[PDB]
């Protein structure tokens, strides 16, 4: 079995499949308490990216813009960053944390942010002489890389800056987790495993309460649970438990370097054995054994997979499309349930990195058939694919692809981000035990419904 | 020899329902005994005469009204459990009718409430003027005249034609009584109560075929094919007319000899239409009757060009499936007839070792074909129980079970995987493409991830 | 505004509803530990109740027949009782439990269940002297009634048998709760509101282990949880909670009558006030508050809801069918997301005490719309009210209507008994905060495909 990489033949793009840096900078900076982060750059850098998480999550984040116009585009824009820093500090009494995020304009005229935070700090520390406000540099120009290299920026860039100011201090015996870019159903489900293995962590970010109450007294909790203390409390953890590779690992390294932190890379959770191997882990680096309740959430999870795969999924052509580490995992999911993952699309120009991503062996030493991984891919490349024939009767992506789904008449399971297009999907696990076993459900009732509206066998839901 | 099984101690007559073949025995003098009342209390698979009526055969049919005499719980259970479609919208799946009989019903008479229900089933689809009538148990034991109230409803509505089934769940000791009852009234009442145009100089039923997941349809494609027209098709994708032109038939092809050998006897005894038995499951199995059915009809090259292309087209896939199967290990627990022909097939055409079969309803006659065919070292057993299957499969280690959906998720906790040997997975099985399908599901359920991973502890290290 | 009742216009059945009271009683009796119960009767009594249940819930369940044949049928069956009994318990050392269920048949043949009993109890003593084996007589005729009432009378048995022969002890401080016929995850979720509450409960039947996992050491645990010590402990409570009219308040009542417990009968906790309503009741009975991650659950629920309800929802059509409790529940849930619950189907004779349900007159009192409710309905009620030109935009129920739908190319979600055609569905709660946004994000992902599918307004799923 080949599983082969190749990019996009293409120099421009039809239909991206990620956003830019900054947004991604903006997705880590919203997931901290007391956080707001400033985006550098002209107004629609901001609000498009706000619109963009009120798809995916149905809620408000606070977001805010330097309203980058001709003069300082011409003249420079240090006045707009540092007046926005100073109208922020004002106008939110609680305010804390401040990613500055460039963008590409602000990073073409070259405007010295680091110097900007000089002075704002100058500024702030006589305007506020009891507030401590974190301004934090994030270079994300959007001519490189994707949203899923600004949200590990981001990330990196807030916790050197929080623990370069506070340091290394008393051990807390508790573990670092970097989940990487996923839902509060994830977090939700990853803090009751940590909790059924008596294992105190922080995970970065906490993004929980994203799924905010409509409450009798009317309170707004739509917001990160990470606070300052949290990630400066980095330092003296027992250890880095990392579960993706392109989003948050690089933050794991540098407390590893900075700390001497040991950083535990493993794969992303997807599907029963990277589940495993994240359990064996966290064992193996706490001395805490893995309790009966997961052998039995895996077993639940087993049995309703066991339902469907050689029924249902054997011999089912699945494309797949999203963030690396998400389609990597996924990918090695559907393996195990039968599926044929034989299209994965990663969208952006980071491939001599992917080539080197241990889950390509991986992947060939347990496909049965052929995988093409396109890297620096758009979504017109799956079109264009099955336009000139390729077969499939599953996709599994992100909303933004939904047009070629239901133009190809293929079903189609919402995964990663943004999925708009369906309600409550960021409630749902899609790692672990629960949510291997969440996704199978989901691609199998996705079936049915096909086989209804296509009146394929519809009759055969009866007795399986 | 004959075996007592640690679970049946306590009911040691057991004994003579399961033999295990020995070598260099006289297979005469070990036939389990089948076809006898059912231990009380024991879970056997068994069902009731009710089902093998109205289930099996009367059920099949894709234009005609499936009247249910009785309470409304026989007609529930016989609904949305079946995978025979057709080729008029699966009008046979989408609809079960009942005569909704109530405590006023037995104290009085429910001859009334039949006919009621009749003519509103007429009335409510004015296109379907066929109708089966079934008693249940306690239509039965009121002594109603269903045969007398169907009479009454064609007198008075001229345009349609209803057949009747006494069949209460507590006749017989099985399913198979309804087969009985079912075949012996239909030939005595409605065979040659009709006559079709016939359009080929070759023509033939099918007989003890019920169309699952395709089967029927898959065969088709060879009949026409071979220019043979197929009078009736008992009763997979069949019609109700269909069936009252039987008596023209030139040759009776019967695959299920336990459900619809009576039939073909009776029609062979009437009519001196000739019973041709096949295997219609099983690769090797298909080309032989293809080959018997053209050597009766004097078209044997036809039937060489047909197996030669079906050979062409799916014996490589076959012979994939052989190499990764051989050796495996199978049990079938089933109705009877598929032990038989099965247990060869899948030896010969993929190499997989049958270890245990159970019938739930077999006679002595399907014991006698299933050990001819079967192997030494296997059990055979008649109307197993739950307590059985585990010993069993504690005797045997099967890799794969071919049974019905509980079973199968009864030993998923085990690790064993199975196929439904029933409905099947991903049909039809019947025919050369089709015994490629058994194929890929059985291999699919074993060559399946899951399986190991069940069998991991994760606490071990 | 007019909330109608009417029958069924026809003397027979033309696709049944509900299974007949035979196939409950089972369902009550699988919910027991240590139980297996005996079917009086013809052999297609038992199995085809056991497929229906391995349809449902993708696993076996232990129910046996006394296999009724023809002598019994002329000179009575209490032989097989009799013989049943024994075989069951010769084979089977665990064994604690057997509810003896008549049919159609041995009703019809007046076998005398009582005498059988007598006789069994008596051979059990000698052959086992220390064992206990309870024995309930069920008496289950299925010319009247249904499946719904079956389940009442087998629970009400049982209870009798087994209160009977331990009587009243020390009280437990605990509540009875009866939730009816509710799915797994209807039980975790009520098992979770009482952990919160910090109120101790049994519930009446406890089917969590329904879904059993697939476990390394081959073990089965596909079974009820409720054992007969529970049980017997029902006549020391504190009070008995009934969530279904139709499914268990009748054992409340004789609990009530027998042992003083005071029942409390509510509205089965279908959607926002029914839910608010039950807790309220719990909260009165025990002294215990009303916790906080309730009210926060429940704010969740309806920040969803809120999210699909006057976009989606507003002034759309839907049908209920199922059990009583449920249909009743599910309108007054559809009420308040705004939906239109304007057909009713509920499924057997009970009409008489239909037309008394107090929940008929909250209907009454808060529909903006006329509402026909069909009693003694089948499903070609709906059928054909659907092809004489009703036009409806949702069906809500259970799975043997699904060609009702697919036919008429109408969305449906898949609720109550037997949900065999979708997937995962046992594991999901319908009931409370958390069933209300199930069910609510169910119907809304069903109209997203339907509007896929359909082309119909396709492009408007991105910004809601
Ligand atoms: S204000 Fe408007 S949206 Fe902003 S960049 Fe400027 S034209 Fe465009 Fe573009 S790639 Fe991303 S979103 Fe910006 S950082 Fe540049
Ligand atoms: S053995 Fe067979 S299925 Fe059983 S009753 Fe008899 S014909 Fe029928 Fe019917 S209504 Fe329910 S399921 Fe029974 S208790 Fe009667
Ligand atoms: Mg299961
Ligand atoms: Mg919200
Ligand atoms: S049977
Ligand atoms: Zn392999």
């Amino acid at each position: 079995a080949e599983v082969k990489l190749s990019p996009r033949d293409r120099e421009g793009i039809i239909n991206p499949m990620y956003d830019c840096q900054p947004a991604g900078a903006q997705y880590a900076g919203i997931g901290i308490k007391d956080c707001i982060p400033l985006v550098h750059g002209g107004q629609g850098c901001t609000m498009f990216v706000r619109l963009l998480f009120a798809q995916h999550f149905k809620e408000n984040f606070d977001v805010a813009s330097t309203s980058l116009h001709e003069e300082s585009a011409v003249f420079g824009g240090a006045k707009r960053v540092e007046e926005g820093v100073l109208v922020l500090a004002r106008r939110y009494p609680n305010l804390r944390v401040i990613p500055i995020i460039t963008t590409c304009s602000t990073e073409v005229i070259g405007d010295d942010i680091e110097g900007s935070i000089r002075v704002c700090n100058r500024a702030l520390e006589a305007e506020f002489p009891d507030r401590k406000i974190y301004l934090a540099p994030v270079h994300t120009p959007s001519f490189k890389g994707s949203h899923v290299t600004g949200y590990a920026e981001c990330v990196k860039s807030v916790f050197k800056t929080i623990t370069d100011a506070h340091g290394k201090g008393q051990p807390s015996g508790k573990l670092n987790v970097f989940p990487g870019w996923v839902n509060p159903g994830d977090v939700v489900l990853l803090k009751r495993y940590f909790k059924e293995m008596d294992v105190e962590a922080n995970i970065y970010m906490d993004t929980e309460d994203f799924d905010s109450p409509m409450l009798p007294n009317k309170s707004i909790e739509t917001h990160g649970r990470t606070t300052v203390e949290d990630i400066a409390d980095s330092a003296n953890a027992l250890a880095t438990l990392s579960l993706a590779r392109y989003e948050g690992n690089t933050t794991g390294e540098l407390l590893q370097k900075t700390f001497a932190v040991p950083n535990a890379l493993v794969n992303t959770p997807y599907g029963i054995k990277n589940t495993d191997d994240m359990l064996r882990k966290i064992a193996e680096v706490t001395g805490k054994e893995i309790p009966e309740s997961l052998v039995r959430e895996r077993g639940i999870a087993l049995d309703a997979l066991a339902d469907l795969a050689h029924m249902f999924f054997a011999n089912k052509k699945v494309a797949i499309f999203g963030h690396p580490d998400l389609v990597l995992g996924l990918a090695q999911f559907c393996m195990e349930v039968e599926l044929e993952p034989v299209l994965l699309l990663i969208g952006d120009d980071q491939g001599n990195k992917y080539k080197k991503d241990p889950r390509i062996e991986e992947l060939k030493n347990t496909a049965h058939f052929d995988i093409e991984i396109v890297h620096n891919a758009d979504l017109w490349e799956l079109e264009k694919r099955i336009n000139a024939g390729l077969q499939l009767d599953l996709i599994m992506g992100h909303s933004k692809g939904r047009y070629v789904a239901i133009e190809a008449n293929i079903p189609m399971v919402r995964v990663g981000f943004p999925t708009f297009d369906r309600a409550g999907l960021y409630r749902k696990p899609s790692i672990g035990y629960q949510g291997a076993m969440e996704l199978g459900e989901m691609i199998a009732n996705a079936m049915f419904a096909h086989m209804e509206y296509t009146r394929n066998k519809e009759w055969i839901l009866n007795t399986w | 020899p004959m075996v007592l099984l640690e679970c049946d101690k306590d009911i040691p007559e057991r004994q003579k329902h399961i033999y295990l073949k020995a070598p260099n025995e006289d297979t005469r003098e070990f036939l389990p005994i089948a076809n006898a009342a059912t231990i009380p209390g024991t879970l056997s698979e068994r069902g009731c005469a009710f089902c093998g009526a109205k289930l099996v055969i009367g059920g099949v049919l894709k234009d005609t009204i499936q009247m249910i005499h009785g309470p409304l719980g026989c007609a529930y259970d016989t609904w949305h459990t079946k995978r025979y479609p057709t080729d008029n919208g699966h009008f046979n799946m989408k609809y079960v009718w009942s005569t909704d009989m109530k405590e006023s019903h037995v104290v009085f008479g429910g001859e009334k409430r039949l006919e009621k229900s009749m003519h509103e089933a007429f009335d409510e689809m004015p296109d379907i003027k066929r109708m089966i009538v079934y008693t249940t148990c306690p239509t039965a034991l009121i002594g109603d005249d269903i045969k007398a109230v169907a009479k009454k409803v064609m007198k008075d509505r001229p345009d349609v034609d209803v057949f009747t089934v006494e069949c209460p769940g507590f006749s017989g000791v099985s399913q198979s009584k309804g087969h009985h009852v079912l075949n012996i009234g239909w030939i005595n009442e409605k065979v040659e109560t009709m006559e079709k145009e016939i359009t080929s100089e070759y023509t033939m039923n099918f007989i003890g075929d019920f169309n699952i997941q395709g089967d029927t349809q898959l065969l088709q494609t060879y009949w026409d094919r071979l220019g043979i027209q197929v009078v009736a098709h008992f009763t997979g994708n069949g019609t109700y007319d269909d069936l009252r032109c039987m008596h023209q038939a030139q040759l009776n092809v019967v695959n299920c000899a336990r459900s619809s050998g009576y039939i073909a006897n009776e029609l062979k005894k009437r009519y001196g239409i000739p019973r041709l038995d096949i295997d219609s499951w099983g690769f090797n199995y298909m080309a032989e009757g293809i080959r018997k059915i053209c050597a009766f009809f004097g078209i044997e090259e036809k039937g060489e060009e047909l197996i030669a292309e079906e050979y062409a087209k799916w014996k490589p896939k076959l012979d994939w499936y052989k190499e990764r199967l051989q050796g495996k290990k199978m049990a079938i627990w089933t109705g009877g007839p598929r032990l038989w022909h099965w247990t060869k097939s899948v030896e010969d055409d993929l190499g997989v070792q049958v270890v245990a079969m159970s019938s739930k309803f077999g006679h002595e006659e399907d014991f006698e074909k299933v050990i001819a065919r079967g192997k030494e070292g296997t059990y055979y057993i008649d109307d197993g129980n739950e307590l059985e299957f585990f010993e069993i499969i504690d005797l045997v280690k099967p890799d794969v079970i071919f049974t019905g959906p509980r079973v199968g998720e009864l030993v998923k906790k085990l690790h064993i995987p199975y196929v439904n040997g029933h409905g099947y997975h991903n049909g039809p099985y019947m025919g050369f493409e089709g015994f490629v399908n058994l194929a890929r599901d059985m291999y699919n359920a074993v060559h399946n991830p899951l399986r190991h991973l069940a069998a991991v502890d994760i606490r071990d290290k």
